[PDB]
RNA sequence: UUUUU
């Protein structure tokens, strides 16, 4: 079997892309964990609009999704 | 500790920006840790939709729920 | 506890809810809970024209999480003890 | 969550679901993140549309906080 | 729990977001770590291994036996 | 709850999707999830005629209850809900 | 009656579930917990404009996400006897 | 995991 916690776990200093329920997301390099995120790019998936931030505290509440 | 802010505003006017965009004025009478309020003498202004119009109404005593509530700020 | 308190004091006075489906209904506060559900006695719709559906209701059950105000008169209101009642809330939870 | 130290008292950028940006010097966070800022100006569309002096930011609506 | 490992099951979150995928793994708060999961979109695209948030679950069904129908019920 | 008042009683729900849904209240919970029995449901409308579709026994669950109204009998006897339009209810948006 | 008394008392026998996205599941309800989750049996998933059809062998609902549930009146009839049994 | 969204 597989366990989550240890999933995102081995993610520590790794890429990591979130992607939330609504339809947006985010790309960087996983520092802690609501979870802080270093060098991400977020993405709005309809309006195509990017922008990058150095560190985040991005709210756990609306994440759907957690890819290595 | 963040709540502090709006303990300072007990019994002086503030300014409510809620969900469904609506801003309220009013005296702050009271609060919880919802931040559910009970404000004096309050004018909301509704914008209805660039916006089409905003419709004021006045309240003697108004109850506001805190899950609508955005953000506080002095007037 | 706070507001739970105060509204059991605006029981048996005239209060208008508005809720978060943008309809208004007023009526005689009659009971309050923990959770803020609200009962009100002899409603009537604020625009009762656009909504007939409670044409027949005269007793009313509100559950709290759908309010977006309770408005109220001033004259049932001491803003003071309210005010005092809250410091002292704040101070006991602290 | 050595991100606070790190952050509390400079300027940050609340970004609520909606939306709406906040940005201003950072006073206070806690575990809901709930927000206080001190002189926070309000961008929509990414356009200025009012600046307020303090501000408390209730922490459901907040999506992310991104540092400066 | 009232709840396939290695089996292929389908999910839907709250939002809409809907994906497939072969259950690897699992533990109480109904967390799911699946993998060959793909979401069709609102058309599909594939995510490689995820783990899904068991809070956003709204549905959970095996994919073995799930089929389109013709309309099953009385007219 | 408040809801005691209204059991084993005609009671008319106003749900977060906007509907009305009448039964017999024959239960609740601290929730407000609600069990209505011989229950059916109103679609009132501008465009066309009051539509009334037969529910049976209808459990609620509480997160979509925005109201219970008590149904006055000899009030809502007086109604003549075929001929009645009006407005959809919004949707709860919290 | 508790509305969970009576969502335990129609585990075995046929319920119609509707989701706040507007598709309804027809099936056997063989179990529930007292969050509202349900797994039922043999279902029939019908999309919100009733356009397309899903046969489930089996089908998982997490209960935040529902609506309302329908259920058949002699279970109903069932438990208001049961509990008129358990005073004396 | 239903009332502080």
């Amino acid at each position: 079997t597989i366990l989550p916690l240890e999933l995102i776990d081995k993610c520590i200093g790794s890429n990591l892309w979130v992607i939330m329920k609504s339809e947006r997301e985010f790309a960087g390099t996983l520092v802690g964990f609501n979870i802080v995120l270093k060098d991400v790019t977020e993405y709005d998936t309809v309006t195509g609009v990017t922008e990058k931030h150095s560190e985040m505290l991005l709210n756990g509440n609306g994440m759907c999704m957690l890819i290595p | 500790e963040p709540l502090d802010l709006v303990r300072l505003s007990l019994d002086e006017i503030v300014y409510v920006k809620l969900r469904g965009d609506r801003e309220l004025n009013g005296r702050l009478h009271a609060y919880d840790e919802h931040l559910n309020m009970v404000l004096g003498d309050a004018e909301e202004i509704v914008t209805i939709f660039k916006a089409l119009k905003t419709i004021r109404k006045h309240y003697e005593m108004l109850f506001v729920r805190g899950d609508s509530v955005i953000l506080i700020a002095p007037p | 506890m706070l507001f739970y308190s105060f509204f059991k004091t605006l029981i048996d006075t005239e209060v208008t809810v508005e809720l978060k489906n943008d309809m208004s209904i007023r009526g005689i506060l009659k009971s309050v809970d923990q959770f803020l559900n609200v009962k009100l006695e002899n409603i009537s719709v604020v625009d009762a024209s656009k909504y007939p559906h409670m044409a027949a209701v005269k007793d009313l059950f509100i559950r709290g999480s759908v309010v977006r105000y309770v408005h109220m008169s001033s004259a049932y209101v001491d803003t003071i003890l309210l005010a005092d009642a809250c410091r002292r809330d704040l101070a006991n939870n602290k | 969550n050595e991100f606070l130290n790190k952050v509390i008292g400079k300027k940050v950028l609340i970004r609520l679901s909606s939306g709406v940006d906040y940005k201003g010097i950072l006073s206070c966070l806690d575990g809901y993140m709930n927000l206080a800022l001190e002189r926070t100006e309000e961008y929509v569309n990414g356009k200025k549309t009012n600046v307020y002096g303090d501000a408390f930011i209730r922490g459901n609506n907040v999506l992310y906080v991104s540092a400066l | 729990s009232i709840l396939y490992q290695d089996q292929r099951i389908q999910a839907t979150f709250t939002g809409g977001r809907q994906i497939t995928g072969i259950l690897k793994g699992f533990d109480q708060l109904m967390n799911l770590v699946l993998d060959d999961v793909e979401e069709q979109l609102r058309a599909i695209r594939k995510l490689g291994l995820v783990v899904v948030r068991g809070t956003t679950l709204v549905l959970i069904a095996p994919m073995d036996g799930s089929e389109e129908i013709p309309n099953p019920f009385v007219q | 709850m408040s809801l005691a008042d209204f059991m084993e009683q005609r009671v008319q729900v106003i749900t977060n999707d906007g509907r009305v849904v009448l039964g017999s209240l024959k239960g609740f919970d601290h929730t407000t999830n609600l069990i209505l029995s011989d229950s059916f449901e109103r679609i009132i409308s501008m465009d066309q005629d009051m539509e009334t579709i037969p529910l049976g026994v209808y459990l609620l669950r509480g997160e979509n209850v925005a109201m219970v109204g008590l149904v006055n009998e000899e009030l809502d006897s007086e109604i003549e809900w075929t001929k009645i339009r009006g407005e959809a209810i919004p949707d709860v948006v919290h | 009656m508790l509305p969970l008394t009576l969502l335990n008392a129609t585990q075995g026998r046929p319920i119609l579930v509707e989701l706040k996205n507007g598709e309804t599941f027809n099936g056997h309800l063989e179990n529930c917990d007292n969050y509202m989750n349900l797994t039922l049996r043999e279902v029939i998933r019908t999309m919100p404009d009733g356009d397309k059809f899903f046969r489930l062998p089996e089908c998982y609902i997490r209960g935040n996400n529902i609506k309302y549930l329908r259920i058949q009146d002699e279970v109903l009839s069932q438990v208001a006897k049961q509990q008129a049994q358990q005073r004396e």
